């Protein structure tokens, strides 16, 4: 209902962690779990790679359609652009529905 | 055939070089108006002669204006047959699986 493919198999869960490392323990036994760890973190990158079917326009419409398009005024900022402070920001949202078909 | 009217008088002859112009919409890319009930069908009676209706369409309206996303369709913009007399036409379709009608 908010939208998109719904799938009985979706892309599966990606689960990740880092793996406990312990500090120092004591000399002596201790049959406790170990509460005192090495602090830690990790970094990486990660490839996500989609290949997406397509389905083109057979239209016979004579008349040209309503297309998405930037507007050639001038701003401050390029729209779907880096701030003057480095910011992505998106400004608007954009939706699917741009071409037509008869009903 | 021409119709030609002098004063009130009119006379019908044979245009042997006319064509006539004929195409199916296979691709489903007009407004398809058979689904709905009009008028216009071949009669029951097979003596009776019968009147081609008019091909129209509608798209989409704000009252009567239209809006940019209504669109224009071009009937000449397909590719269609010629015919003189002595030419014919023809085509097959085959209907896509669908229910018995429950006569029952």
């Amino acid at each position: 209902l908010m939208g998109g493919f719904g799938m009985k198999h979706p892309p599966p869960q990606i689960l990740i962690k880092n793996t406990p490392v312990p500090a120092d323990p004591p000399t002596a036994f201790n049959k406790d779990k170990l509460n005192s760890f090495i602090t830690q973190y990790s970094t990486g990158q990660v490839s996500v790679e989609i290949e997406w079917e397509l389905q083109k326009e057979n239209s016979k419409r004579w008349n040209p359609e309503i297309q998405y398009t930037s507007n050639y005024y001038k701003s401050n900022n390029v729209e779907f652009a880096v701030n003057t402070e480095g910011v992505y920001s998106e400004p608007r949202p954009i939706g699917t529905r741009y071409l037509t078909r008869n009903l | 055939k021409e119709v030609t009217d002098n004063n009130g008088v009119k006379t019908i002859a044979n245009n042997l070089t006319s064509t006539v112009q004929v195409f199916t919409d296979s691709d489903y890319q007009l407004p398809y108006v058979l689904g709905s009930a009009h008028e216009g069908c071949l009669p029951p009676f097979p003596a009776d002669v019968f009147m081609i209706p008019q091909y129209g369409y509608l798209t989409l309206n704000d009252g009567s204006q239209a809006v940019g996303r209504s669109s224009f369709y071009c009937l000449e913009y397909f590719p269609s047959q010629m015919l003189r007399t002595g030419n014919n036409f023809q085509f097959s379709y085959e209907f896509e699986n669908v229910p018995f009608h429950s006569s029952y």
